[PDB]
């Protein structure tokens, strides 16, 4: 075999390519959209469903539905459509001639893993496949071997402490607040200034607004007090309609939902308190090293100044005698992919696949007892 | 599709475009009549040698040429028997409407699933520098269709199962 | 249609027509149903008297299960001695039907629904046993496991209505579990049924329909309780779909619908496999049309003069 | 139990979910006599899947999770905690005790507390304790049905006892030594 397939079927974005490469050959939004009108025109090549970049481009006359919700696939038809798109329309490689690598968030239902493995083995007839966790991939990408990984993405945020070559499954904390919830909160709090966003196209526009403008402050009370004298903090954005909107304290308010989950009415610890609890749940002799190795990964952690604020809160929580260091590579958006490719391009990994001859002799439950 | 089938696809393209140097020729055994010489095979002095292109044991491209007619039969991948049934039914529907295709046979040669047959007249009137384009386009799109239709089977099975089970 | 009907439509229509009519006519038609069941309708004695017969290969097992009494208290005094070549017979005379229209309609529906009416005897018996064990266990919680085991042993009931099908049902203090020994001949039928059964299992799992009875399917091996049961081959080619019906699934307001549904299951699966075949046919042709569109290149532009309609240009100029 | 309910697909995060899961453990969870044998039985989970009716009206069904969570007591390695099970903990406690009364303590094994109300815990723990101990003496387990409030019953018996009134702590008697007066005589 020359190269092996690998696909990061994330909740919001999907990353695909070949093992060993240092650049995603294909990244498109994980969106499947259906038309919602008549089409009095003639011809035009009426296509029943547009997926990916085509749906993102033609969202004007489509209704978009995300197949993956909170890290759990809910529309298996759309998931199969997206996998078919990745296999044939963009990477355009035969699935039957390439082992593939998949990624699934920790603590997901076993139904998700079993169904995904069965679909890949039977409907696509891949030679071999493997399922890996995001945190292990982040550690592989960063080159480390010890350090709790904060993986905040579009669907779910989870923490998996991992000592040197060993993971503590009992200290894994998973939080269901992520980029989609942040976008929903931004939509809700942009209404107080007049602008209203309802349809899925408006949801994508608000996602772009959060992309281009949202950032995390350092001290919430001081930032709000500064925003009270609203002089040199507001910005402006250009909708495709051409209308210009102004953003204010809600530019930085909605990122704070990560640290104060009570903003969206959920009783849970913030992304710093959950990390502190996850570290404290581990053995005492490894906390002194897990503190020094805080790993930031995922798309959500791309906010400006999030790392500094998280370091400040963790330093405040932890005792002062032991230093706190947080690391976030500039390419952390694709850290999960980079780790996946590094793992898939390892000689010692060749015997850890799940071949079809191995799968059909044990049923779809083999993934539970081999992959993890 | 492509980015995946470069060498096999280009070999088929080159062989087909080389084998399409047809010519008007009557019948050497019946007077005032002209027949496709590849199908009859009665005069061996005008039949070029049969030619085969392959990429894997399950994919073949039998290229039989002649002075006026060329027959080109291919095999497409059927990894699992689901794809076997899907391919058989789809290719049957494909050949069932050979009247409007002009380069199809209503029945493929044995051991295959489709057989094109480009008689002289098709090269005479229809410009032939895109007949091969249609050939390769079909050879990739067909696997695309088989995958998509098996996805649709899975989807409909899921839908009917949910509809049945929810009404308890 | 998505859901198969629960009775014989021909019997319903015939009964409605003959009840609403004024001049009856002699009829003699034998009608077959799903799963090998056959119905026979005749008027041998009087033009106003109609005899309907039921044919079923497994009927003696139903008699063993206590179905004669259920049929008796279902159909009242209408019971008549069975005819030759048939199992259960009913004779109806139009001069004694209730005058009210709704009574006539419900009688016609009940007679047309004879299949599940005769097949539901094991289900009713299992429900009664489940109620008995439920009250007995409520009498003393500490006495549950041994009575549960003895009910799984003794009350383990079974029936063979097709030669490749089997229902194995047994009650408990809280549930009535049922096992279907599904198997499809006619190779392509089994080929599509593999996918159908796999997708049918997943369904229940989805949190969207957790209210449904729990499903359990595992081919090449039967459950623990039915390996020793006669008639169950050691996983030759037979699947085994198992439904666990809890107390909430057969509440006194939902027993009959659940019975009819669980009975019609296999026929629904078969009919929907055929429907999927038709779905392929239509999609496959629908976009081999797109392939023909792709081919329609390589045709230089030409002009046809008039070709007006149902003719040839209808003019010389 | 909350951690292991997730793999079935259910989600419980808030403290209301905590109370709901506590009620689920109250009504459904039991202890398996043999872990491997019961896992093999649950592989064909025909008769080991009870259904709990949630307050929201949407029912949930749990299979091997019924008996997988109570075994944490016998196998504390499930939650990552490095310790022996309760059976071997009791065995070690008896072994470290002086020899002359080990036989007596083997025959007197009182069960108390709410957590010991799992159906069949006494049988399994009796089997495992007998397996750990030598076979030459008999071992029995006492599991009164009232063991939920056995602590209160003992407290009431002690309070009503005739000579206990001299063991009290009078306010004046507390005044001299302050808060530390309790330590010298309470226990
Ligand atoms: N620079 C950025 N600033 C703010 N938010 C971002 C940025 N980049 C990505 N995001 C958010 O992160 C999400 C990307 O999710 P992703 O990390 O791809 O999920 P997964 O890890 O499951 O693949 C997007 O939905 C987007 O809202
Ligand atoms: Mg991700």
């Amino acid at each position: 075999e020359t190269t092996a397939l690998v696909c990061d079927n994330g909740s919001g974005l999907v990353k695909a390519g070949f093992a060993g490469d240092d650049a995603p050959r294909a990244v498109f939004p994980s969106i499947v959209g259906r038309p919602r009108h008549q089409g009095v025109m003639v011809g035009m090549g009426q296509k029943d469903s547009y997926v990916g970049d085509e749906a993102q481009s033609k969202r004007g006359i489509l209704t978009l539905k995300y197949p993956i919700e909170h890290g759990i696939i809910t529309n298996w038809d759309d998931m199969e459509k997206i996998w078919h798109h990745t296999f044939y329309n963009e990477l355009r490689v035969a699935p039957e001639e390439h082992p593939t690598l998949l990624t699934e968030a920790p603590l997901n239902p076993k139904a998700n893993r079993e169904k995904m493995t069965q679909i890949m083995f039977e409907t696509f007839n891949v030679p071999a496949m493997y399922v890996a966790i995001q945190a292990v991939l982040s550690l592989y990408a960063s080159g480390r071997t010890t350090g709790i990984v904060l993986d905040s993405g579009d669907g779910v945020t989870h923490n998996v402490p991992i000592y040197e070559g060993y993971a503590l499954p009992h200290a894994i904390m998973r939080l269901d607040l992520a980029g989609r919830d942040l976008t929903d909160y931004l939509m809700k709090i942009l209404t107080e200034r007049g602008y209203s966003f309802v349809t899925t196209a408006e949801r994508e526009i608000v996602r772009d607004i959060k992309e281009k403008l949202c950032y995390v402050a350092l001290d919430f009370e001081n930032e709000m007090a500064t925003a009270a004298s609203s002089s040199s903090l507001e910005k402006s954005y250009e909708l495709p309609d051409g209308q210009v909107i102004t953003i204010g304290n809600e530019r930085f308010r909605c990122p704070e939902t990560l640290f104060q989950p009570s903003f969206i009415g959920m009783e849970s610890a913030g992304i710093h308190e959950t990390t502190y609890n996850s570290i404290m749940k581990c053995d005492i002799d490894i906390r002194k090293d897990l503190y020094a190795n805080n790993v930031m990964s995922g798309g959500t952690t791309m906010y400006p100044g999030i790392a500094d604020r998280m370091q400040k809160e963790i330093t405040a929580l932890a005792p002062s005698t032991m230093k706190i260091k947080i690391i976030a590579p500039p390419e952390r958006k694709y850290s999960v992919w980079i780790g996946g490719s590094i793992l898939a391009s390892l000689s010692t990994f060749q015997q850890m696949w799940i071949t079809k001859q191995e799968y059909d002799e044990a049923g779809p439950s083999i993934v539970h007892r081999k992959c993890f | 599709m492509s980015n995946t089938l470069r060498p096999y696809l280009n070999a088929v393209r080159s062989t087909l475009t080389a084998s399409l140097a047809l010519e008007e020729f009557s019948s050497e055994i019946v007077e005032r009549q002209s027949q496709p010489e590849v199908e009859v095979g009665r005069s061996p002095e005008i039949l070029l040698k049969p030619l085969v292109v392959s990429r894997n044991e399950q994919e073949q491209c039998l290229i039989e040429s002649s002075v006026n007619s060329v027959r080109f039969s291919i095999r497409i991948k059927q990894v699992d028997e689901i794809e076997r049934i899907l391919v058989r039914k789809f290719m049957q529907f494909l050949m069932g409407r050979a009247e409007s295709f002009f380069i199809l046979r209503r029945k493929p040669v044995q051991g295959y699933d489709i057989s094109f047959l480009i008689t002289n007249y098709h090269t005479e009137e229809m410009l032939k520098h895109k007949l091969v384009d249609f050939i390769i386009e079909f050879m990739e799109e067909v696997d695309a269709e088989i995958s998509e239709m098996k996805l649709f089977l899975n989807g409909r099975a899921r839908l009917v199962a949910e509809t049945y089970l929810s009404c308890f | 249609m998505l859901s198969l009907d629960y009775n014989n439509i021909f019997i319903y229509e015939l009964l409605t027509e003959r009840f609403s009519s004024e001049n009856p006519s002699s009829i003699d038609q034998v009608v077959t149903d799903f799963d090998g069941v056959t119905f026979h309708i005749s008027t041998p004695e009087e033009k106003t008297k109609i005899l309907i017969s039921l044919s079923m290969k497994c009927y003696p097992e139903l008699v063993n299960y206590g179905t004669l009494d259920l049929l008796k208290q279902i159909y009242g005094a209408y019971v008549h001695e069975p005819e030759m070549g048939y199992n259960f017979s009913i004779l109806i005379d139009l001069q004694q039907l209730p005058a009210t229209d709704e009574e006539k309609e419900q009688l016609a529906m009940s007679i047309s629904m004879l299949k599940r009416n005769v097949l539901a005897a094991p289900f009713h018996r299992a429900f009664t046993k489940q109620a008995e064990l439920a009250d007995l266990a409520r009498k003393d919680p500490e006495n549950a496991p041994m009575l549960d085991k003895q009910a799984t042993s003794q009350e383990l009931m079974a029936i063979h209505y097709r030669d490749e099908e089997t229902i194995v049902l047994w009650p408990e203090h809280d549930r009535v579990t049922v096992v279907f020994s599904t198997k499809f001949r006619e190779e392509t039928d089994r080929i599509f049924g593999k996918v159908f059964l796999q997708e049918f299992v997943d369904a229940r799992r989805r949190p969207a329909i957790q209210t449904a009875p729990q499903v359990l399917f595992s081919y090449r091996d039967p459950p623990l309780e039915i390996r020793d049961i006669q008639g169950i081959q050691k996983g030759d080619d037979f699947g085994f779909v198992t439904f666990v019906l809890f107390e909430r699934h057969f509440t006194p307001q939902n027993r009959e619908d659940c019975i009819s549904h669980i009975q019609v299951f296999r026929n629904t699966l078969h009919f929907h496999i055929k429907a999927s075949k038709a779905y392929m046919h239509q999609r496959m042709r629908k976009r081999v049309a797109d392939f023909q569109k792709v081919l329609n290149r390589a045709k230089p532009d030409v002009e046809l003069e008039r070709k007006t309609a149902t003719g040839r240009s209808f003019v010389r100029a």
